[PDB]
């Protein structure tokens, strides 16, 4: 899982 | 933390900080919540949550089997999520009126609402992640066996 930037 | 590197952190537990690939900038992930935030951020015996679910099936039965309700794969599934999670910080949508619309657990009749609960209850992914949420705070993408949830500590 790759994480996603907050926005 | 080498010599040739600015020296760092603390970091409550499960957090790890992390660069956008986009911006280069730097911002922080909880590998327990799942979810990401641009500030540094720096357990309760019980917390009420609420969530919203988007299953996913794997599922391959044979051609006698009724069509299933859950036809979608994991990776629509996140894509949902992803989206859902993009709206509710974006103050596009509201957790509660988005888990009513689309939360595929029974719970979406009571806008997302599980109640309070304590350790040993959930499935455990789902537990580690509400307990390591601040009050009012949502999480990123939860995998357990019902699917990928989104949640919000609420208590």
């Amino acid at each position: 899982y790759s994480p996603t930037s907050p926005s | 933390g080498s010599h040739g590197m600015a020296d760092e952190e603390k970091l409550p537990p499960g957090w790890e900080k992390r660069m956008s690939r986009s911006s280069g900038r730097v911002y922080y992930f909880n590998h327990i919540t799942n979810a990401s935030q641009w500030e540094r951020p720096s357990e309760p015996a019980r917390v009420r949550c609420s969530h919203l679910l988007v299953k996913h099936s794997q599922s391959r039965r044979p051609s006698s089997w009724r069509q299933e309700k859950i036809t979608r794969t994991k990776e629509e599934a996140l894509e949902l999520i992803n989206g859902y999670i993009q709206k509710i910080k974006s103050g596009e949508e509201d957790f509660e009126s988005l888990a009513s619309q689309f939360s595929d657990c029974s719970s979406a009749k009571a806008r997302g609402d599980l109640g309070a609960f304590s350790r040993g209850q959930m499935q455990k992914p789902f537990e580690d992640a509400s307990f390591a949420l601040r009050t009012g705070e949502m999480s990123g993408p939860v995998f357990t066996d019902s699917g990928i949830h989104i949640i919000l500590r609420t208590e």
